[PDB]
């Protein structure tokens, strides 16, 4: 719009600029990066045709692919010690929680959401945690 | 030498050509001839055979911070 603002300014969640241009998404924020569909990444910044993952040879630096391929982690408790839900993947397997209710480091571990004091503005009056 | 029957009838892990085997020391070398990076020890995983990786670790596995 033709104004001036500190760089501070530039991205603290407040129109400083009045066209908006301040707070821009793409300027503040970097959506995680992918590859075509078409294909797979492992968990270093490597991106291979997904047929490859599971061919029984190594293909990323850390050799992660083949690793996950052969276990439904979900149906093994000892790996997947799950709190709510687990779903299996071709290649490791995720964790998550019910609704109301977050996910820990641990990526298995699930513990109550403090809806009041994370997001005070869900009551008018007053809110109580459950 | 990954200690599996990948040639058929188990021709490719015969002991006259594994024998003297080793793998890239800084990876991990587990009971039954078989190397995996050393991170891969104990992480729930046993990608080594049997459970030699994973056995007699304490799986401390939070942010203490
Ligand atoms: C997730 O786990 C909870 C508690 O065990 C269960 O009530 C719910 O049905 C599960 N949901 C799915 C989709 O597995
Ligand atoms: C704990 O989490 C913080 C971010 O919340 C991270 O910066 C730190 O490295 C983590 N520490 C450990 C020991 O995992
Ligand atoms: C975008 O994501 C990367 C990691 O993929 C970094 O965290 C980076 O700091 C992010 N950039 C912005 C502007 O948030
Ligand atoms: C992943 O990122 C690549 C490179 O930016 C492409 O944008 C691709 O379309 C993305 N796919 C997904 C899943 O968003
Ligand atoms: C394997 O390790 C042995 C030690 O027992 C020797 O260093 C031998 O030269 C190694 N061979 C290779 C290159 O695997
Ligand atoms: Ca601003
Ligand atoms: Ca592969
Ligand atoms: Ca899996
Ligand atoms: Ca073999
Ligand atoms: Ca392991």
């Amino acid at each position: 719009n033709g104004q001036c603002i500190t760089k501070l300014y530039v991205c603290d969640e407040d129109n400083d600029c009045g066209d908006g241009s301040d707070e821009q998404e793409h300027l503040c924020h970097t959506p995680e990066p992918t590859c075509p569909p078409h294909q797979f990444r492992c968990d270093n910044g490597h991106c291979i045709e997904m047929g490859t993952v599971c061919n029984h040879v190594d293909d990323c630096s850390d050799n992660s692919d083949e690793k996950g391929c052969g276990i439904n982690e979900c149906q093994d408790s000892s790996i997947s010690h799950c709190d709510h839900n687990c779903t299996d993947t071709i290649t490791s397997f995720y964790c998550s929680c019910l609704p109301g209710y977050k996910l820990m480091s641990d990526k298995r571990t699930c513990v109550d959401i403090d809806e009041c004091k994370e997001t005070p503005q869900l009551c008018s009056q007053k809110c109580e945690n459950v | 030498c990954d200690n599996d029957n990948d040639c058929g009838d188990g021709s490719d892990e015969l002991p006259t050509v594994c024998a003297f085997h080793t793998c890239r020391s800084t990876a991990f070398t587990c009971a039954n001839g078989r190397c995996v990076p050393y991170h891969y020890r104990c992480d729930f995983y046993n990608d080594c055979g049997d459970n030699s990786d994973e056995a007699g670790c304490l799986f401390r596995s939070c942010n203490s911070t």
